[PDB]
């Protein structure tokens, strides 16, 4: 699972 | 966005981008000097593009305006992402027209199978990347919470909801983070976080603006 950013992902 | 459609120039006049010497997140303009973001996209040096279609052609009708504050909300957890919500303000108001404008946030929750507009310039493949030049635009119901949490067991807070399908193929994605989910011309949801983009059984999931109104309020009058 990741932000949809330029991605923070867990 | 994943399995959409080019929205044509300037037909999402709310959409911002946000850019640090590149497009990396989306954002909705709520006035003309507020900007509704994900907290998860804070960093300095923000400019707010307005009024963009094609991000890297000079088109006519851009408004480029420097952030002058970045708020994150207070409680942002950036383990859970729990509140992901930030607003920015403008240097300057934005001249507001029929390109640039402010959308409205909501009085109350939309409900399940609600229908809204996603859109944002993030990556257009579920597989590998491609990024657009013009605005993507992408229909999506908002999906049941029972539904949301069986996708994302313990993980979907009272502040976030799922929109999209659960068939694969249509999904925001990889830089629409921030940007707006719009249902019934209210600012419902900010594009936040999925597993992966457009898979089955992994609808996107998103910042219920609803249970913000009040805050946002009370920060930008106080700002
Ligand atoms: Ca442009």
């Amino acid at each position: 699972r990741c932000t949809k950013s330029x991605p923070i992902c867990f | 966005i994943v399995g959409g459609y080019t929205c044509g120039a300037n037909t999402v006049p709310y959409q911002v981008s946000l850019n640090s010497g590149y497009h990396f997140c989306g954002g909705s303009l709520i006035n003309s000097q507020w900007v509704v973001s994900a907290a998860h996209c804070y960093k300095s040096g923000i400019q707010v593009r307005l009024g963009e279609d094609n991000i890297n052609v000079v088109e006519g009708n851009e408004q480029f305006i420097s952030a002058s504050k970045s708020i994150v909300h207070p409680s942002y957890n950036s383990n859970t992402l729990n509140n992901d919500i930030m607003l920015i303000k403008l240097k300057s108001a934005a001249s507001l027209n029929s390109r640039v404008a402010s959308i409205s946030l909501p009085t109350s929750c939309a409900s399940a199978g609600t229908q809204c507009l996603i859109s944002g310039w993030g990556n257009t493949k579920s597989s590998g990347t491609s990024y657009p030049d013009v605005l993507k635009c992408l229909k999506a119901p908002i999906l049941s919470d029972s539904s949301c949490k069986s996708a994302y067991p313990g993980q979907i807070t009272s502040n976030m909801f799922c929109a999209g399908y659960l068939e694969g193929g249509k999904d925001s994605c990889q830089g629409d983070s921030g940007g707006p989910v719009v249902c019934s011309g209210k600012l419902q949801g900010i594009v936040s976080w999925g597993s992966g983009c457009a898979q089955k059984n992994k609808p996107g999931v998103y910042t219920k603006v609803c249970n913000y109104v009040s805050w946002i309020k009370q920060t930008i009058a106080s700002n």
